[PDB]
């Protein structure tokens, strides 16, 4: 945690929140998942119903391009990795409630944090 | 409120109660339950068929 | 691209649109905003002579389908002029109820609203009636933090007027924990209204200040007493002790003494 990894998704969800491409839901994450122009699409697979698990296994791992795997679970902290907070650290007093699994189109951030856990860690 | 993504395995999304064909938009969702009167979502190419 | 079509069928349609009762504006009207050249197509249908139902279904169609750059041109060319004409031509100079709709139906994405309506309005020809009506417009609809702080700072980069002070008060009614640069824009705004030595700051601090400044600065003193630094507290108290209200002034002083950290 005190090293230069894991903190891309913390900030790429700020630089990619600028372009408002966060297709977040059951049916309507497929909006940005009808094409592979999304790049770093986080996912979880553990609540109920066993459906979007099977959807993520096929939209993430189709035989064509766009094949990452960034499984990381526990979506109720993924709001904390998202940008719900307008923190100003001691100022927040705000909507603390959840901001769950994203589909990241239009990155906004450029090779500094992203190549750490995507390129250096996931794809060889 | 949907649990209708029983999908084909490994891994692509090809859907029973087949989808729509139109360049106007994505057209990657179902065309499902109809009863003496149809309603094909979006604005692709009408589709006045029987149920 | 700079071509078009032959018809010239929207004169026949637009003649029908002047007598339109209610419902859904027709299918030939539903295909205008899809074009790149929607601007010249809609001007055939005589937009200045509509009924408010055509205004509702139309504005609902145009705002929710054009891009923010295109809705910027739509609001900037038409709805601003239709707004000021609805103020000026009406003999009560007030808003109709049926002009009490589609407009803040259109506000739920405030980016094209601010680029189209608010930013030309408060910088050109803003007055007390547009601050009362539009002041009632800003508070009732959803707005995130970035548009409120950015448009608020754009209000703070203006000279003094009570109509601007109304919009400043409305944005201070939302009570958001602002980023510190917006806070410093508020402090650096309200500091310059006291009478300084040296020279002149410049003429806006020596004029009389209405009750709306004490109400907005009162609201900032209420909510934002625990988020400003101590030097900002002392400087705003220095502003209060020179330019305070007879009734609101000592209450602003008491709320600034009530703050901490």
């Amino acid at each position: 945690a005190e090293v230069t990894i894991e903190d891309a998704l913390k900030v790429v969800l700020r630089t990619a929140l600028v372009h408002d491409g966060l297709a977040r839901g059951l049916r309507e994450s497929t909006k940005a998942l009808t094409r592979g122009e999304a790049l770093l699409v986080v996912l979880v697979s553990s609540v109920t119903e066993a459906n979007i698990i099977k959807l993520v296994e096929g939209l993430a791992n189709d035989p064509e391009n766009k094949v990452p795997l960034i499984k990381v679970a526990d979506a109720k902290q993924l709001g904390e990795w998202a940008g719900l907070g307008k923190i100003d650290r001691e100022g927040n007093a705000r909507k603390v409630v959840g901001a769950s699994v994203v589909v990241v189109k239009n990155w906004g951030a450029e090779t500094d944090e992203l190549s750490m856990i995507m390129e250096h860690f996931s794809q060889q | 409120v949907l649990s209708y993504y029983k999908v084909d395995a490994e891994g692509k999304v090809t859907k029973l109660r087949r989808e729509c064909s139109n360049p106007t938009c994505g057209a990657g969702v179902f065309l499902a339950n109809h009863k003496d009167r149809l309603y094909c979502g979006k604005c692709h190419s009408v589709y006045k068929v029987n149920a | 691209a700079l071509p078009e079509k032959v018809i010239k069928a929207y004169t026949t349609v637009g003649s029908i649109l002047k007598t339109w009762t209610h419902g859904k504006l027709p299918k030939l009207f539903k295909v205008i905003p899809s074009l790149r050249n929607w601007q010249d197509v809609i001007y055939v249908t005589n937009p200045e002579e509509w009924s408010p139902h055509v205004v509702y279904e139309a504005t609902k169609l145009f705002v929710s389908n054009l891009t923010a750059k295109e809705s910027q041109k739509f609001i900037n060319l038409i709805l601003l002029e239709r707004f000021r004409d609805n103020i000026e031509t009406s003999e009560d100079h007030s808003l109709n109820y049926h002009i009490y709709r589609a407009v803040k139906k259109s506000l739920y994405k405030p980016s094209a609203f601010f680029k189209g309506f608010l930013f030309p309005l408060v910088e050109t020809g803003c007055n007390v009636r547009e601050a009362t009506i539009a002041g009632s417009v800003l508070a009732k609809v959803s707005v995130p933090a970035l548009h409120s702080s950015a448009a608020l700072s754009y209000l703070l980069r203006l000279p003094f007027s009570p109509p601007t002070t109304v919009f400043i008060k409305i944005l201070l009614d939302k009570k958001y924990a602002l980023p510190y640069q917006t806070v410093d824009d508020c402090v650096y705004y309200f500091m310059r209204f006291r009478i300084l030595d040296d020279g002149s700051n410049g003429e806006d601090a020596t004029r009389v200040l209405p009750v709306i400044w004490h109400k907005a600065f009162l609201t900032f003193a209420q909510r934002y007493k625990n988020d400003i630094t101590q030097d900002q507290r002392d400087f705003l108290l220095e502003t209060v002790r020179q330019r305070g209200h007879k009734d609101i002034g000592p209450e602003i002083r008491r709320e600034l003494l009530a703050g901490a950290s």
